[PDB]
């Protein structure tokens, strides 16, 4: 009753919204938030694909995706805490010393 | 069916009555009456909770179908839980899971 | 049509369950006062009405007609939102409990999973109340309480996974149909005790309860926090009876009566635990949550799996 | 599940048991010597047990995993890279005032992900292997997080690799939506009669190409590479540049081999453009580099472009897999020796505040044998004959000529000339004029000297490497 | 089925749009939690009951709790960022917005030409997901345990105080 195309398009909308939030924001925290949005959109697309075929494989890939999301959110927030400790600001443009 | 849609209606009514009761309670509270740097240990504890929660989800999915997985599933869950306890022992022994030093 | 009257009868059953649960939470706030009096060689409130029965209505009116107050340089949406979470999360977690044959709100395929969802959402009440108050002491106290809550919610699910492993399904009716001969207090005794400690701890009860994060709350929001606490106590006790004590099963009395006496028994034990136990220190509480209870639940699930695969 | 399937799993099991054992040994006491020795013992044991896996044969251990001599060759390359990384890491970690033991646990877990990618036959296993080599690299790139450049590289690699993982996962989801099967061989099976180029399959493969080409430093997903290479610890730079690139290109090789959509002309044209741009841009950006880390990053971009040229000729040619194997052996030894000389001159770790500049000028007049090894690897990465890098360049040129990829062949020649300029600039700066003491630093010097001798010997005499790469065959 | 799916998808899109443009971090995290609840409702509409339960338990109940913890720890209130509002003026975001719109329209064009027999919505229970998860996918389970181990080790190594 639900089209597969509509679920895929919803996942794509959330993915490009997360990418936009990743690019436009100077604060590192909103960059991590956009990364979480993109990975949740990818997991949602896998759930839609698995539910269309009547397979468990979509939910299994969802489990793997949220395991990755948990690990990446942990590591990124640790790095953000380190940045706020060392430099007392979360401006990502100031972390730009290496160039050339 | 009939019983499943009756239960769907009952669950939806339960949801909306509970939410409306709380919101009405706060609305009536506002209406009536006359007027006149934290340490990183919090982050570490929340992070440990997240990691062990995902690993717990794997054990949740294991526990439902024990008699459909045989002894091989028990073996694989045994290596899973062994790595779980190895990580727990690693965290405890280094001071990660201690609020005070 | 019979379908329409069946739908309306089920809806009426769900609304009756919801009203009785909210009334039980408030009336057993009053009952907690009376039981603390009984346990402490005194009486408690026995003057407002017949036996103190109208004391709760007096408290409700007093908090209704108190002056509504929000701190000035504070967030409004988060401050108003935290008591709603503290009420709604466990009130909704009640919806999976089978009370008797023919009396259940939602016979979900997930059940226990819905309870875990509600507790995971329930931690946000403490976090939001601490942040929105614009007080450093309340914020620090809420972060402490939230860290403790996570420390016990991390093994709540596995402490119930022992029972799910024995039953082979997440459904609650199948779990209570798996108790027709032996209740899970005997085989899942480690699961029993760990769910007891976890259910006490995520409800912020004694002995699991930088000043507090409720100091800026007053009026009807404080009432929401406390009534949500006691509603969560009702829900946890009913879950405990459903999972480990057979639910509705009994030899002589009607099944609702058996469920009611067992739920009342465990709420009485909840208040007795409040009266008797002393409060441990923070680091001891987190260490007992992590070092002892989590490996205990993992080993309990492993041994349970080996035992059930033995037959 | 058979016990012979358990015999096919021994590198995975041995690396995982080394992970558990090293973790518990750290939990008992923090001893850098003992934990490092346990890590290299486990990696050496897995490298030895590859012989028992070879005696076991070749079989499909899961719907997920498939092990053949292709997988054992890639596993051996990844294990050798990891062993060299640990060997370079010990004299580096001697100067690290914080915990020196988590390094080896992350290196081992990354080697486990490399082994999974070596044996992966499934989109789930590919995603898992990608994430298993990525997240320990997040830890390792910013292991010295108090250092400003290492924290910068950690943040850059973590953010960009999370974004690329999202792209790869989204592409995998679209591919699964079209195909209904996450197995590699079914990616294009349900199509047919010239309907291979389905738009959703192509777009999913495009998003996976974005993620994997980030992981392979392919243009235009390449800008992270000099910054991350310069900021990362030097053994971490060695491990990234060797193990991550080799494992991910091995799994990309296998994916384009068994997927029926690997014969699509659109993906071939897009990968040809990416290879052309990677070769030209990586060679051109390294012309005026005085930093050896950024220079080697641009060099890695160019060398992965050459590898991609060998990848495009997969379906038309027959010697493409052998070309990738020989090129990857030469590239592994060359980058190992190069980043190893950088590592031992950056060892011991001097702290978060002091500079870590290489200063290769005049290296011969105070450290001559390492200067000789460094210029040998400069000649090898330039593709000069008497080096195995030339043998790989010759294989890439042979598969480009046989498949008539004349634009890529001309790109190889032109980028080779530009590479000659900057590589010879470095190699002759080693002998210009400029204005340790334990056995682990000597072991690192032994490792780079052995790799240089191997690249010289297989430059003059390449037949044993050709024979042992041809020994590896997949389950076609 | 379809009705709940469409409201939950619309709520998720709207909440994400409020997430990526808001200035207050706690408010943005609250909108992100709302979007996660909506995505779980979408999962329950499709029949992936385990996925919806996990979207509430794991994503909203653990990961967003970690983000909320970090934001409360740092006490973020726009240190010369809320005073600037650089991401709000169109001369900053007009490029990335149309770039994401172009990527979205290409992806949507690719999606629009595929076979679509319609999602049945028959519930794939967590028992079947467990049978598959400890049947054909056991290497994924073990290596995901090592994946979370790697993430835990990295996050402890980076997120200390000393
Ligand atoms: C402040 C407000 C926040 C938001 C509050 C909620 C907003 C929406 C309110 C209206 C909801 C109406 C009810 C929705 C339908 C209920 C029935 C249902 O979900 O049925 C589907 C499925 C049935 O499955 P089952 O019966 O097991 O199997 C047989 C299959 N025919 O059963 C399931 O899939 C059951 C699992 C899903 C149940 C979800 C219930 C609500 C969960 C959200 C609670 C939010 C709490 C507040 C915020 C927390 C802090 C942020
Ligand atoms: C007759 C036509 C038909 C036959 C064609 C045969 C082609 C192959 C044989 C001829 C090759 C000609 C190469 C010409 C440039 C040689 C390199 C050179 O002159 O380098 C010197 C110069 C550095 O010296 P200086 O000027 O001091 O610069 C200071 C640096 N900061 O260096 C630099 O400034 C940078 C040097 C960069 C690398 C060299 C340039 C490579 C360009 C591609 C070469 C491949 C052939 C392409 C076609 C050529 C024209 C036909
Ligand atoms: C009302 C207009 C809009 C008002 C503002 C928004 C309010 C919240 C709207 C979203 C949540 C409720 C969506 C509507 C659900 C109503 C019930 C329904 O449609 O149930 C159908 C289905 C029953 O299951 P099934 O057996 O498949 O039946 C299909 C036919 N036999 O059900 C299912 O399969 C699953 C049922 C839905 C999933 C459970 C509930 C999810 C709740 C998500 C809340 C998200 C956060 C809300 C935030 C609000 C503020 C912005
Ligand atoms: C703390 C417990 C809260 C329980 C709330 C729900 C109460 C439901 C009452 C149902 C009563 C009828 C049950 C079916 C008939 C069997 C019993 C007959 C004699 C009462
Ligand atoms: C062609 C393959 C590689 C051949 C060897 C390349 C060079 C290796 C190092 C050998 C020793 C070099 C000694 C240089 C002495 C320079 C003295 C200059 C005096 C003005
Ligand atoms: C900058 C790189 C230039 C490479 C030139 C390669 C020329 C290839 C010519 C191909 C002709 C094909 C004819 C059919």
């Amino acid at each position: 009753m639900i089209p597969l195309q509509h679920g895929l398009i919803l996942a794509a909308i959330l993915f490009v919204l997360g990418l936009t939030g990743l690019v436009i924001r100077r604060n590192l925290l909103f960059m991590l938030i956009g990364l979480e949005i993109m990975i949740n959109a990818s997991a949602l697309a896998f759930v839609v694909a698995g539910s269309y075929w009547g397979q468990t494989d979509g939910q299994v890939m969802y489990i793997l995706a949220i395991s990755l999301a948990a690990a990446e959110a942990s590591i990124g927030l640790a790095l953000l805490l380190q940045l706020h400790r060392r430099r007392q600001n979360l401006n990502i443009d100031s972390v730009s010393e290496m160039r050339g | 069916s009939t019983e499943v849609i009756a239960h769907h209606w009952a669950f939806a009514i339960f949801l909306i009555v509970a939410i409306g009761l709380c919101c009405l309670m706060l609305v009536g509270g506002w209406f009536l009456g006359g007027r006149a740097r934290l340490s990183a240990k919090f982050y570490l504890v929340a992070m440990f909770f997240v990691i062990f929660d995902v690993e717990a989800l794997y054990l949740f999915a294991w526990s439902t179908s024990i008699r459909e997985s045989g002894w091989v599933g028990f073996v694989e869950a045994a290596i899973f839980i062994f790595v779980l306890l190895a990580g727990l022992v690693y965290l405890v022994r280094i001071g990660a899971l201690d609020w005070t030093p | 049509s019979p379908e329409l009257i069946e739908i309306l009868l089920t809806i009426l059953k769900a609304v009756v369950i919801l009203l009785v649960v909210v009334t039980c939470g408030a009336f057993m706030s009053f009952g907690e006062r009376r039981l603390l009096g009984l346990f402490q060689n005194r009486y408690g409130p026995n003057r407002v009405g017949w036996g103190g029965s109208l004391q709760l209505v007096a408290d409700m009116i007093k908090m209704f007609f108190k002056e509504d107050w929000i701190p000035k340089f504070s967030d409004r949406v988060i401050f108003t939102l935290a008591p709603m979470i503290a009420f709604t999360s466990l009130l909704l977690a009640f919806a999976i409990v089978p009370v008797s044959p023919g009396w259940v709100v939602a016979d979900l395929n997930i059940g226990i999973l819905f309870f875990l969802m509600m507790a995971g959402l329930a931690v946000y009440a403490v976090l939001f109340a601490g942040w929105s108050s614009n007080n450093k002491y309340s914020l620090l106290g809420a972060m402490r309480a939230s860290a403790q809550t996570l420390s016990y919610e991390v093994f709540l699910g596995l402490s119930l996974m022992g029972v799910v492993a024995q039953a082979g399904s997440f459904n609650m009716t199948d779990i209570v149909n798996s108790q027709a001969h032996v209740w899970n207090v005997i085989p899942q005794f480690f699961g029993f005790i760990t769910f007891a400690i976890a259910g006490v701890a995520v409800c912020h009860r004694h002995p699991f309860d930088a000043d507090g994060y409720h100091i800026e709350y007053s009026g009807m929001k404080f009432g929401l926090f406390f009534v949500g606490e006691y509603i969560g106590i009702v829900t946890i006790s009913a879950l405990m009876v459903t999972l480990f004590f057979g639910g509705w099963q009994g030899p002589l009395l009607p099944p609702f009566i058996w469920f009611a006496l067992k739920t009342a028994f465990f709420m009485m034990m909840f208040i007795l635990i409040r009266a008797s136990l002393p409060r441990p220190r923070y680091d001891q509480v987190m260490s007992f949550g992590w070092k002892i209870c989590l490996p205990l639940t993992l080993i309990n699930l492993l041994v349970t799996a080996a035992v059930i695969l033995w037959q | 599940i058979t016990p012979q399937n358990l015999i096919a799993l021994l590198p995975l099991l041995i690396v995982g048991l080394t992970v558990v054992v090293v973790m518990l040994s750290i939990a008992w006491r923090r001893n850098h010597f003992l934990n490092a020795t346990l890590s290299v013992i486990g990696l050496n044991a897995a490298l030895v047990s590859l012989w028992f896996v070879g005696q076991a044969g070749a079989m499909d251990v899961t719907p997920l995993m498939r092990v053949d001599g292709f997988a054992m060759l890639y596993t051996g390359l990844v294990l050798l890279a990891s062993l060299a990384t640990c060997t370079f890491a010990y004299p580096w970690l001697e100067g690290y005032n914080d915990n020196k033991d988590e390094f080896y646990l992350l290196v081992l877990i990354a080697a486990l992900g490399g082994i999974l990618l070596a044996n992966a036959n499934h989109l789930a296993s590919l995603f898992l292997g990608i994430e298993l080599i990525s997240l320990p690299l997040f830890g390792l790139v910013g292991y010295a997080f108090r250092q400003k450049r290492s924290l910068e590289a950690s943040i850059k690699y973590t953010i960009l690799s999370a974004a690329a993982s999202s792209f790869l996962l989204f592409g995998m989801a679209l591919v699964y939506a079209q195909s209904g099967d996450l197995s590699f061989v079914a990616l294009g099976k349900n199509l047919g009669d010239g309907m291979l180029n389905e738009p959703l399959l192509l777009a999913g493969f495009g998003l996976m190409i974005v993620g994997l080409g980030f992981k392979l430093s392919l243009v235009p997903f390449h800008l992270w590479t000099p910054d991350v290479y310069q900021g990362a610890p030097a053994p971490v730079s060695t491990f990234l540049a060797t193990a991550s690139k080799i494992a991910i290109f091995g799994v990309v090789m296998r994916l384009f081999l068994y997927a029926p959509v690997g014969d699509s002309e659109a993906i071939r044209v897009v990968l040809a453009i990416i290879a052309f741009a990677s070769i030209i841009f990586g060679n051109l950006m390294a012309l005026s580099q005085t930093n050896i880390k950024r220079l080697l990053g641009y060099s890695s971009i160019s060398h992965l472009g050459y590898l991609l040229v060998a990848l495009i000729a997969l379906q038309t040619g027959e010697m493409s897999m052998e070309a990738v194997g020989v090129y990857l052996a030469g590239y592994l030894f060359s980058s190992l020796g190069a980043f190893g000389v950088v590592s031992l001159m950056s060892s011991p770790y001097r702290g978060p505040d002091a500079d870590s500049l290489f200063s290769y000028r005049g290296l011969f007049w105070h450290r001559p044998i390492l200067a000789a090894v460094m210029t040998v690897m400069m000649l090898s990465l330039a593709g000069i004959p008497m080096t195995l890098g030339f043998i790989g360049k010759f294989y890439v040129l042979a598969v480009g000529v046989q498949a008539h990829l004349w634009w890529l062949v001309g790109a190889v020649v032109v980028g080779s000339a530009i590479g000659l300029y900057y590589y010879l600039r470095v190699a002759v700066s080693l002998y210009l004029h400029a204005p340790p003491s334990n056995w682990q630093y000597s072991a690192g010097g032994i490792v780079v000297l052995i790799s240089a001798l191997l690249v010289l010997v297989l430059g003059v005499w390449p037949q044993p490497l050709i024979s042992i790469v041809r020994l590896a065959m997949p389950l076609m | 089925m379809e009705f709940a799916f469409y409201i939950c998808g619309l709520i998720a899109i709207l909440a994400t749009l409020r997430v990526i443009t808001h200035t207050n971090p706690v408010h943005a995290l609250l909108y992100l939690i709302i979007s996660l609840l909506a995505i779980s409702g979408v999962f329950f509409s499709l029949g992936a009951y385990f996925a919806g339960a996990l979207e509430i338990i794991v994503y909203a109940g653990a990961i967003m709790v970690l983000f909320v913890f970090v934001v409360m720890m740092l006490n973020l209130g726009g240190s010369e960022i809320e005073q600037e509002r650089q991401w709000l003026k169109p001369q900053v975001w007009i490029g990335p917005a149309i770039l994401s719109a172009i990527m979205l329209v290409v992806i949507v064009y690719a999606i629009l030409g595929v076979n679509d027999q319609g999602i049945d919505g028959t519930p794939i229970s967590a028992k079947a997901v467990g049978i598959t998860l400890f049947g054909p996918y056991v290497l994924a389970v073990e290596l995901a345990s090592m994946l979370l181990l790697a993430g835990l080790v990295v996050a402890f190594h980076v997120g200390r105080e000393e």
